[PDB]
RNA sequence: UACCUGGUUGAUCCUGCCAGUAGCAUAUGCUUGUCUCAAAGAUUAAGCCAUGCAUGUCUAAGUACGCACGGCCGGUACAGUGAAACUGCGAAUGGCUCAUUAAAUCAGUUAUGGUUCCUUUGGUCGCUCGUACUUGGAUAACUGUGGUAAUUCUAGAGCUAAUACAUGCCGACGGGCGCUGACCCCCUUCGCGGGGGGGAUGCGUGCAUUUAUCAGAUCAAAACCAACCCGGUCAGGCGGCUUUGGUGACUCUAGAUAACCUCGGGCCGAUCGCACGCCCGGCGGCGACGACCCAUUCGAACGUCUGCCCUAUCAACUUUCGAUGGUAGUCGCCGUGCCUACCAUGGUGACCACGGGUGACGGGGAAUCAGGGUUCGAUUCCGGAGAGGGAGCCUGAGAAACGGCUACCACAUCCAAGGAAGGCAGCAGGCGCGCAAAUUACCCACUCCCGACCCGGGGAGGUAGUGACGA
RNA sequence: GCGUUUACUUUGAAAAAAUUAGAGUGUUCAAAGCAGGCCGCCUGGAUACCGCAGCUAGGAAUAAUGGAAUAGGACCG
RNA sequence: CGUCGCUACUACCGAUUGGAUGGUUUAGUGAGGCCCUCGGAUCGGCCCCGCCGGGGUGCCCUGGCGGAGCGCUG
């Protein structure tokens, strides 16, 4: 298939490497996956060893953590927004590394609406029309209010986290590859990188 | 080439077998193993070429296929197992225990022990790999992986473990004032005290070796085997005990030998 | 490898086109049907057998087995008779009854051994609280200097 | 001065979104007896091939040379001689070697001609497979 | 043994060459009684090839209703032998030749802290927590009809086994940990208190794998306001305390928290044979095997430093056709322009770059020699390249393999004219080209290699035949 | 565990076998070969050599290259 | 010492885009294999409809039989 030699090309100076061998199958070199969001899609592929590395064609869901406070969550994708290569990649859904993905991620909602004592947005003055968020705010105990008073005081999130829970953002960006490892586990990030993303996504602008 | 090689050249052979030229044209391979290539003596020559118990290459084979050979602790009957150094060959139908260690030239003599001492070996430590959630291993130089050592014993050290439980008795520290063995390089088969080790961070240490007549010489540390604490030896030891005599002394031992005998 | 065949399509397909019958004949035609030839052997498998004549869980298959006379030259013929797939258990009993005492061993052995290497650090750490105590008891000493 | 570039430069190893009331710095030695420069750890510069704070180890030979280019970026020449001997005539011929030589931005005072002293390390680059370790002055001339 | 002789001239001293002389290795001529060793289609044509051969395998231990055969104690199913199918095992070694290749191959030298490794040796094999007295359905051999000029060509019907193909129990078992916190106890003040002590419930509870975080594995130093668990309790009154190993150097082996785990799936025996007794359904020893991961072994692969033949009638080259670097990625076993996307304009050279030749395979070494050196190394050992020429890919730990497949070009076979099949630079032997180089023989006994393995195989190899290379 | 240098010289490790040079042996001698010699015994199968570079370790004649003179001088507080 | 004169010899320049061979080499097409997207021949199978057996507690599973969504899915 395609190669991965050195001597197919010239030297440091201008000469011309003649060949002293064909192509060897330990120079091996697979063509690209471009993978997208969609169903669940992974193909398994025999590699050196004996070994299996296993693709991923289509790709729905991942595992981003919140690095703060210690926790992670198997989460939803919808979007693509922002990569660092192409201007095209984005035009065409393709997960990869350093790509700011902003993937709606359930707007964080279905992880922020995990046990943290307050509500936001609900344009001031509006409430939940069902009753069921208030059940958790109305009930008393001893010392256990005490125990949620001390998880209350040293506890409040940022302003742009505090404007944003609506579709989700990511600075994330899986560190792993999709094409290489399967699954798809990046991290949300918080200070001066939101600043340096949202400032390229103000020069967008086609 | 494509894949691993298999055959050998009768002189590309390791020069301490001592094979003739004429007989054939292929040496036997010695099988995957614990020791290295150029480090190993196999059973099909000292039981057809160094004791001479038997002639042909089939009759090597009608010997160890009846279950007589039992090394250090456990029935091998392949006819080309590489045995190296510290090995304890047993053999139960004469119980002529045999021990391999280095003679005074570069080679591998024949040395009889007793099936008192049959009990026993020495081995040098490699590596301490301490296996999470638990504890560390240690790998001496034969392979022989163990667990729980000790909070004492560390790298370079040696150690006397026994044969049907593969556990450890006692060790020793490396320290200047303990015995040495050279295993390998121009000092092949000398024994001698220490008395220097030298640092040389990136590159390899090397240790200055006393021999017993004054003839004070270098090796580096790879070929290092400490058998003893101060001067005594923890085992028996081949004829010599280390001599090298020089290469006129040879003349005077090939001599006065039969002028003393007969 | 590369072969030469022919299409799925019967166009003009001389060369016998081997006409198999999965329906019913209702009427007498001389060549086909005439003797029923039985099959040239029968069953071997165990749950095969045991369920397909006529049987429950708790019996026995050491007779409902096909006897098969044959017809020799100069004896009697004998029943030749197979045994096959997991004969309940005879003695395939006593391999399990090894396994599962192999793993009461190596139990044993990782039983045996760490509170042993417990005890060896037990005597080790009356030195290693005894030289932390001993010598910086001294260094104070060597402080007031 | 700092991220003029599309990607976003940090080192990857630290944490620095906790409640915010500087950064933690990222720095390791190398052995061998080579003290790290004070404009490391003070220093704001970021790189991933630095052999002071990045992902390389120090290995293999140690080398010198005399620096005579810097007209790329973060890559400097320098010009190694020796001399061959003929053994058949009883003297000796000159030649030289030149090679490229990753150059960490915490050294500052370089001029042309500085005797440099280099240090074997993975390959970096087509060309590069050496990182500087120290770079003296020449002959004087503070002027 | 650091050595010379004839020849210009009518005669002499010269620079200078020619011819003699002796080793060496190819051919050839003449002559050839005996004995031990011993080269052999490399130089032109890596140009083509009829025949016959050159790689297969079973043990007491996977599966034998192979009568081809043959136990007799049967009446509870199997004696040992013993084609075929599969499963594993190899077929990637060994051989043969030198057409390409001029910092490339190679030798010496160092790195993997930048990675993969069948088998062997040794580890590990409850760690992970909520029909099993072994489950389920098909396909060879076989029988039974065949098509096909022809081939190691193959369909259709019926049987039927598995260490194949797939499912999925029982277990040790009580528990603790981290969290959610039904609720639970106690003091005090009138309390809204801060001072304390018990606990159901749900989840979860290695390793491999991916993300993020914590300290560790820090060195000699102080004067004080809000806190209050221990000890002075003398009256606010003044002293304190607990701990994995290394390396020259780790974002290393480590420990703990929140979860994640592929239906083209990760681990947890749904194996067989020798004895084999013990105890009222119950207990050991030996083995053959088989998988995960950590070591080890034979290694393989990418790189570092230095080291080569003739030519200037080759003096300037490379670079939007990746040339030299920076950033983020893709692929791949890992490190990198190896390749895409964006920016900068650089890199080598009279210390001989670039381009061209080579009747160039490289190195260990061989012949002559005072000391210096010249010339030869196709050829039995190590290391690489290649099987007519060039590209592509399967199975498999490992091959871009050719005594394995898919196509083109050139050379080429049998045909009923519908079609089929091939590769000697494997041993022998012919054609050819040449000044130029041997038997279409015998055998696994020796040395050794393969396999399920004491037991079957090997034109590798050995012994003979030719043989005035030579000694 | 540093002592701010090369060039040069000496030592120390490391360097595939065979070959060559070389001891031993009486294949009836010899070229070879690594065996064999005494009434179950005793051995042998050695050594030396191995440039050019890199690592170690001492040497400081010779041969190169360095400081203070717009004094930003080198210590000591 | 040279011209001319007979014989013999080797290269040289040269005609017809004088000429051809073979090896290194650019722009247009480009068999064949490998990933991708779909394709769904097929064998299915359970369930989903319907019958008798039996056991079970009219229905539930267990062994033949009439039929169907192209239901589920390999
Ligand atoms: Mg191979
Ligand atoms: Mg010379
Ligand atoms: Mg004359
Ligand atoms: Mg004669
Ligand atoms: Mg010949
Ligand atoms: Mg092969
Ligand atoms: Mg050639
Ligand atoms: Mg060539
Ligand atoms: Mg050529
Ligand atoms: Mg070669
Ligand atoms: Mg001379
Ligand atoms: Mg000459
Ligand atoms: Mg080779
Ligand atoms: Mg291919
Ligand atoms: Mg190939
Ligand atoms: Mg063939
Ligand atoms: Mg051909
Ligand atoms: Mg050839
Ligand atoms: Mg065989
Ligand atoms: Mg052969
Ligand atoms: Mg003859
Ligand atoms: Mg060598
Ligand atoms: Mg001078």
């Amino acid at each position: 298939g395609i190669s991965r030699d050195n001597w197919h090309k010239r030297r440091k100076t201008g000469g011309k490497r003649k060949p002293y061998h064909k192509k060897r199958k330990y120079e091996l070199g697979r063509p690209a996956a471009n993978t997208k969001i969609g169903p669940r899609r992974i193909h398994t592929v025999r590699v050196r060893g004996g070994n299996k590395k296993y693709r991923a064609l289509r790709l729905d869901v991942g595992n981003f953590s919140w690095g703060s406070e210690c926790c992670t969550r198997k989460t939803r994708i919808i979007d693509v927004v922002y990569n660092a290569s192409n201007n095209e990649l984005v035009r065409t859904k393709t997960l990869v590394k350093n790509c700011i993905v902003l993937i709606d991620s359930t707007p964080y909602r279905q992880w922020y609406e995990s046990h943290y004592a307050l509500p936001l947005g609900r344009k001031k003055g509006a409430k939940l029309t069902p009753e069921e968020e208030e059940i958790l705010n109305k009930k008393r105990s001893k010392k256990i209010q005490k125990k949620y008073d001390e998880r209350k005081k040293n506890a409040k999130i940022s302003s742009l986290l505090e404007e944003q829970f609506q579709q989700g953002k990511l600075l994330a960006c899986i560190a792993s590859r999709p094409g290489q490892c399967g699954r798809a586990d990046g991290y949300v990030l918080e200070g001066k990188e939101l600043e340096f993303y949202l400032r390229k996504i103000k020069a967008r602008k086609g | 080439a494509r894949g691993p090689k298999k055959h050998l050249k009768r002189v590309a052979a390791p020069k301490h077998w001592m094979l003739d030229k004429l007989t054939g044209v292929f040496a036997p391979r010695p099988s995957t193993g614990p020791h290295k290539l150029r480090e190993c003596l196999p059973l099909i020559i000292f039981l057809r070429n160094r004791l001479k118990y038997a002639l042909t290459g089939d009759e090597v084979k009608k010997i160890c296929m009846q279950r007589f050979i039992k090394i250090d602790g456990k029935v091998r009957t392949d006819i080309t197992y590489p045995a190296g150094f510290m090995d304890v060959i047993s053999i139960d139908k004469t119980g002529e225990n045999f021990r391999l260690i280095y003679d005074t030239k570069g080679r591998f003599a024949v040395h009889r022990i007793t099936p008192e001492e049959a009990k026993y070996k020495l081995c040098k430590v490699r590596k301490i790999f301490v296996g999470t959630k638990g504890i560390p291993h240690l790998v001496t130089h034969d392979a022989r992986t163990i667990r729980y050592p000790d909070p004492l014993i560390k790298v370079n050290d040696t150690i006397q473990i026994d044969l049907e439980t593969g556990k450890i008795t006692d060790f020793i520290k490396f320290d200047t004032g303990n015995l040495c063995m050279v295993t390998g390089g121009a000092n092949l088969g000398r024994i001698g005290v220490i008395t220097n080790r030298e640092r040389h961070p990136g590159s390899f240490d090397v240790v200055h070796v006393k021999d017993a007549n004054g003839n004070s010489f270098a090796t580096r540390l790879s070929n290092i085997f400490v058998i003893g604490k101060g001067n005594k030896p923890w085992i028996s030891l081949p004829r010599g005990k280390g001599i090298r005599l020089t290469i006129a002394e040879e003349r005077d031992k090939r001599l006065a030998a039969k002028q003393s005998s007969g | 490898k590369r072969k030469s065949v022919r299409g799925c399509i019967v166009d003009a397909n001389l060369s016998v086109l081997n006409l198999v019958i999965v329906k019913k004949g209702e009427k007498d035609i001389p060549g086909l049907t005439d003797t029923t030839v039985p099959r040239r052997l029968g069953p071997k498998r165990a749950s095969r057998i045991r369920k397909l004549f006529n049987l429950s869980k708790e019996d026995d298959v050491r007779q409902y087995v096909v006897r098969k006379p044959l017809n020799k030259e100069g004896k009697k013929p004998r029943t030749k008779a197979p045994k096959i797939q997991r004969l309940v258990t005879p003695r395939v009993l006593q391999h399990k009854r090894r396994r599962i005492a192999l793993k009461k061993q190596r139990t044993k052995k990782n039983k045996e051994e760490a509170a042993e290497y417990a005890k060896l650090l037990a005597k080790r750490m009356k030195e290693a609280k005894e030289k932390r105590q001993e010598q910086i008891a001294k260094r104070r000493r060597l402080s007031s200097l | 001065d700092i991220q003029t570039e599309r990607a976003y430069q940090k080192q990857p190893t630290i944490f620095q979104n906790k409640k915010r009331v500087k950064l933690p710095r990222y720095y390791k030695n190398i052995g061998l007896g080579f003290k790290t420069p004070k404009e490391a750890i003070e220093g704001t510069y970021i790189d991933k091939k630095c052999p002071f704070t990045g992902n390389v180890s120090i290995r293999g030979r140690i080398l010198s040379g005399v620096v005579t280019k810097m007209k790329m970026q973060r890559t400097i020449v320098i010009r190694r001689d020796y001399l061959h001997y003929i053994r058949k005539y009883n003297r000796f011929e000159k030649r030289h070697k030149n090679m490229s030589v990753h150059l960490s931005p915490c050294f500052r005072d370089v001029q042309i001609g500085d005797i440099v002293t280099v240090g074997e390390c993975r390959p970096l680059s087509k060309t590069v497979r050496f990182n500087v370790l120290k770079v003296t002055k020449a002959a004087g001339t503070k002027k």
